[PDB]
């Protein structure tokens, strides 16, 4: 299996998901429409805002 | 495309069923014709030779 990590907002976390597009997932990171996994995120305001 | 899918995936079952539905009835057609066809082929040994 594959482990890809990231950080993004939580307003792009639905732009993580086969089919919709989005200007994130466009150029940065796009889904499979076929994509066989998990995605997982969780809330990291006290680890990366600086 | 992920929501052209199932729309083209509706169009194809139903051109499908048509397609199937032709097929069938022309073999049942066929099936008819060939009757007939057997008919007249004893009709045209049986009578004029």
């Amino acid at each position: 299996v594959y482990a890809d990590s990231f950080v993004i907002r939580g307003d792009e976390v639905r732009q993580i998901a086969p089919g919709q597009t989005g200007k994130i997932a466009d150029y940065n990171y796009k889904l499979p429409d076929d994509f066989t996994g998990c995605v997982i995120a969780w809330n990291s305001n006290n680890l990366d805002s600086k | 495309p992920p929501e052209a899918e199932v729309q083209i995936d509706r169009l194809i079952t139903g051109r499908l069923q048509s397609l199937q539905t032709y097929v069938t009835q022309q073999l049942i057609r066929a099936a008819e014709i060939r009757a007939s066809a057997n008919l007249a082929a004893t009709k045209m040994s049986e009578c004029v030779l």
